[PDB]
């Protein structure tokens, strides 16, 4: 019944910088804290156990400290292979509760997205379904807002978003939004628009087409 | 008439771990203990209460042979009035002991190249063992105040610890097979 | 150190049960706890339960009690977790990990899970294998084009462009779980718009579970 | 319980020597006497054992015929007659005791230790 | 289930080291005791030695001065090394798991490996000379395969069209170190002047293929 | 140190018969004994251990019975899969030793051999060596005696024998004996004879030729 709270959930840092992650417990857990590192598609790996010990093979740049209810994982010099998700776990008693996990991402300059839209193909229309795709490419930071409008009417509950990870070349994100409508509903409307809001964009950008 | 099955005890292939030491009652048979004492395979042969050479003369109701494996350094603990992990939490001999303690090195049989983890010894217990008492429970030991809900954690330790037996260990860390004859009359 | 190997992926239906194996390479079996940790997609880790094989039974968190059973086969050095009464919220990777618990003399030092299994992706759904319908995201008024891979199951779908000759500017978004229970993803690539009428762009959609391979030539309408 | 050890010295290879170990504070004969030699850089290693209650000597293989141990009941003293000495025998000799009838190669099994004596075998 | 596969050179010059390695699949090499059993061709079984999982070995008294066994836990395999081999050390070497009985010296062997063949000779590859065993006064005829090394030699008649009554004896070891065998077949004597009998001798190690037409002299 | 002698060395019995093999030890070995089945060209197979215990998977017709210095192996109903060689191993010492080996075979009616002889070819005589081949075909049982005579003089130490297994069709044996002489020795003699003795032959059969 002991919970762990991490902070922040997602920080941006460049190579060689200093990274500080805090993990706080609801009640005292002595020194039974661990830190795990997980990279995408792989199992988590231990970094700190006992709140202050380094696992064998861990680079010395990682350092942990604290006891009781306040703990801290510190990375002295960030490395290109140190961008991952870090979880703090308390081993004090069941359930060994993992923290929310903090994702360390490659800090970089602000970049604006490029916007694209795609009308559904005639082949799909023959099947009786219409899907409208809105594309956001190469933007940073990750926080972005997408709004769908059909005949200038705002849509809700009929669209989904999907975002890629940081690009290996320029550390940007790409996002795609899909609007799904039946052919009858699709033929009952003419104008479909997608609105994009991002920090790197001075004004919202809209792409639209006519059926 | 019948010969005491001492071959099945001293020469058995497998010896029990010390925490779950195996006791084999022996009765209704005749054995020669003098040749046992003069054997050369027994590095340690202590008899308390009765001299080794007089064993074949006196008659006893029952003879128990407790056999197990311990480290070399822990052999001194198998004796009356001793203290340590083995003499407290695994195998305790009574103060008024009447019998013999036999031990010999078994590094060739009970070691593994990567470490032999089939031999375990109890590491914690809520109280010292009474003489000739076996405890095979594996309940999590609560060393603090909070209840251990069957889960290892802070102040909650698993009582059984396994010897790491390797052929390269020093003499004090090599397995020793111990047989403790206890004469009851 | 010790090496842990798990079983393969599973696909189940709500209300059924799934048994996942975890074979320990060996080294301290029957006295080392084998903990089971699950991770929902895009969520945090979560500890299910632990077993120490010599105990025979298994202890569980106060969230999986009554529907998780952990057992150990000492002879085969394998640990089995059986999660019964599956639901939609049990779609996750299930790791098996080994406990260490170094304690000096007062409480200093704790447990950690040093070896982990590769993970056993367990998916709960209500749909069988289905071929993907590939529709062209034809470029129209750099140029962006792609192929919408819609209504397939289960994951994954691999997409390449011009038989792998085109890799730069290619983005394959993660699959999303539609309300119908089928997965859907898009893959797009940015190419110079000046060469649309001369270059051929064909997306190589490969859905191995349904053995569907569609080479759709993406051309302007 | 007190052990007095004496008789050591210097001797040439192939010689003989006699060590004396007297046990005082023993109420009865139910005890054993052992001899341990500590080579420089080596742990103590037993070489001979005598169960007083049985008068049953025992020797390690390396000195099986070169050493002879016996007890004289008049003075309650145990004598270790060392013959055919070799330079391998240069070590400090201790005599121990224990309230048991038998033998044990672990020095920690013996509770009473006399002060050691030095024996050097060289030419 | 434990499975054992031998490996090692099949040809060893005299007064050299016979190095064999048994790869264990299905379990760790340190979970059981292992042994080596050899069998000279056409003779009884013989035990070489066994090694415990602690690395302590017991050796056959007759071979105690030439046998060395060890464990390679990294590759999950154990090996045998026999030095100063002679013509009496050619045999089939089996690597077995050593089951343990009631007392600590009680051992029996199961499961056995397939078994490798090791030959101690002093001659390189040589092609066989094919001499016709021509039919003369049912009819018996054949071809003599003499002075070849190493085994085996495969013989077929009329490109395999003749199989009935064909007897290919096991090869014999001549004092020169070369092998020799004879292959015979019984055919009706009435058709010697009309049927063509050609022995297809094939010695793959020397790449020798001789089609010798067996005709009456 | 402990010798094991099996008797009989060779045993012939038809299918369904009761077969008894005896292993005898020079010193008492308690119940410490095992039996192995060796089919030609394959690895031995454990059958019985500890005197009478039956290995898992072995058919129940195999029975072991004995203690001390004498042991027996009994096959209740001999079958085609039970024609092989059987070894007894003792394990009452640090020197594990096997037995001589007992070979069991498909018993059949007595059959007489056919005898053939071959003079050396002219091609081989050019090479300077002469080989004389004596052929024994399709006889049973295996026990047979072959003698070589050159110019009516008995030969010894210059001939070798080779015998095939039981034939798959008539369960008979085939044997070949080869006499080797140099061309100079070959041209110093004229008459070469091969004598065959077998149980199925009433009188020895001799084949000969002249150079
Ligand atoms: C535990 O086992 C040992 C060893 O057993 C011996 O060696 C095994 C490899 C097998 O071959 C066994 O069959 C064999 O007995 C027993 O120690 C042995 O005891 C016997 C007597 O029972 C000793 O034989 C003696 O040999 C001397 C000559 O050296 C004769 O003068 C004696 O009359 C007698 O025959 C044998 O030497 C001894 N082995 C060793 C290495 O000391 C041991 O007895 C047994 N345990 C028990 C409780 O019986």
């Amino acid at each position: 019944a002991i919970r762990m709270t991490q902070s922040p959930s997602s920080l941006s840092a460049s190579v060689g910088d200093r990274v500080t992650i805090t993990c706080r417990a609801s009640q005292s857990i002595s020194s039974y804290l661990n830190w795990y590192q997980q990279k995408p598609g792989k199992a988590p790996k231990v970094l700190i156990y006992g709140a202050s010990s380094l696992h064998s093979g861990v680079p010395s740049r990682f350092s942990g400290s604290g006891s009781g209810t306040d703990f801290t994982l510190t990375i002295s010099r960030l490395q290109p292979e140190d961008f991952a998700t870090y979880y703090c776990q308390q081993s004090h008693s069941s359930p060994r509760s993992f923290g929310g996990g903090t994702k360390v991402e490659i800090k970089r300059t602000v970049a604006a997205p490029s916007v694209f839209i795609f009308p559904p193909s005639d082949e799909q229309l023959k099947s009786g379904t219409a899907s409208v795709v809105c594309l956001l490419n190469n933007f940073y930071p990750r926080e972005a807002k997408v709004q769908w409008k059909v005949d200038n009417a705002l849509q809700s509950g009929n669209s989904q978003e999907s975002v890629t990870e940081q690009d290996s070349k320029d550390s940007t994100y790409s996002l795609s939004s899909t609007l799904t409508l039946s052919k009858a509903d699709y033929e009952k409307h003419k104008v479909y628009a997608c609105e994009v809001t991002h920090q790197g964009l001075s004004s919202p950008v809209t792409k639209s087409f006519n059926r | 008439t019948n010969l005491c099955p001492f071959g099945e005890v001293f020469n058995a292939t497998r010896f029990a771990s010390v925490y779950a030491w195996n006791r084999k009652r022996i009765s209704n048979c005749v054995a020669d203990y003098s040749v046992l004492y003069n054997s050369a395979s027994f590095s340690t042969f202590k008899c308390y209460g009765v001299s080794p050479t007089k064993l074949n003369d006196l008659c006893f109701t029952n003879v128990y042979a407790d056999s197990f494996v311990i480290r070399g350094d822990e052999v001194r603990q198998i004796a009356p009035g001793q203290t340590g992990k083995i003499a407290d939490y695994n195998y305790k001999l009574p103060d008024d002991f009447t019998g013999c303690v036999i031990a010999w090195n078994s590094n060739n049989l009970d070691s593994k190249v990567g470490g032999n983890y089939n031999y375990r010894y109890r590491l914690f217990r809520k109280s010292n063992l009474k003489p000739f008492e076996r405890d095979i429970s594996t309940e999590i030991y609560q060393a603090g105040s909070k209840p251990c809900n069957g889960v290892e954690g802070f102040n909650c330790y698993f009582p059984l610890q396994s010897y790491g037996f390797q052929p390269t260990n020093g003499v004090g860390y090599q397995p020793y097979r111990v047989v403790v004859l206890s004469f009851e009359l | 150190e010790v090496q842990l190997v798990q079983s393969g992926a599973e696909v189940k239906e709500p209300g059924s049960s799934v048994k996942v194996s975890c074979k320990a390479s060996g080294g301290s079996f029957s006295t080392s706890g084998i903990s089971w940790v699950r991770q929902a997609p895009g969520q945090g880790l979560e500890w299910m339960g632990v077993i120490i094989p010599i105990q025979g039974t298994g202890n569980y968190a106060q969230k999986f009690q009554g529907r998780v059973t952990i057992t150990a086969d000492e002879s085969t050095t394998t640990v089995y977790m059986e999660l019964s009464s599956l639901r939609s919220d049990d779609t996750a990777l299930y790791y098996c990990a080994r406990d260490q618990h170094i304690y000096d003399s007062s409480g200093h030092g704790g447990l950690w899970f040093d070896p982990w299994g590769q993970g056993t992706l367990v998916t709960v759904s209500s749909a069988s294998t289905k071929g993907p319908s590939v529709f062209p995201l034809a470029p129209s008024s750099t140029a962006a084009l792609g192929c919408l891979v819609k209504d397939y199951f289960p994951e994954p779908v691999t997409v390449s462009w011009n038989s792998g000759a085109l890799t730069s500017g290619v983005h394959t978004f993660p699959a999303v779980l539609q309300s119908s229970g089928l997965y859907s993803l898009s893959s797009v690539v940015t190419v110079p718009s000046s060469s649309l009428g001369t270059q051929t762009y064909i997306c190589n959609v490969n859905h191995k579970p349904s053995n569907t391979k569609v080479d759709k030539r993406v051309e302007p309408k | 319980v007190q052990l007095v050890e004496s008789g050591g010295g210097l001797v040439q290879p192939g010689g003989s020597l006699r060590l004396s170990c007297a046990a005082s504070g023993f109420t009865n004969d139910f005890y054993s006497i052992a001899w341990f030699r500590q080579a420089p850089g080596k742990e103590r290693e037993g070489v001979s054992w005598l169960s007083v209650s049985d008068n049953t000597p025992t020797y390690v293989d390396s000195v099986k015929d070169r050493f002879t141990i016996s007890r004289h009941n008049a003075n309650n003293t145990v004598y270790l007659q060392m013959n055919m000495l070799k330079p391998e025998d240069t070590a400090i000799y201790y005599c121990a005791a224990g309230r048991f009838a038998g033998r044990d190669t672990w020095p920690s099994s013996y509770d009473y230790w006399g002060q050691g004596t030095q024996v050097t075998v060289s030419s």
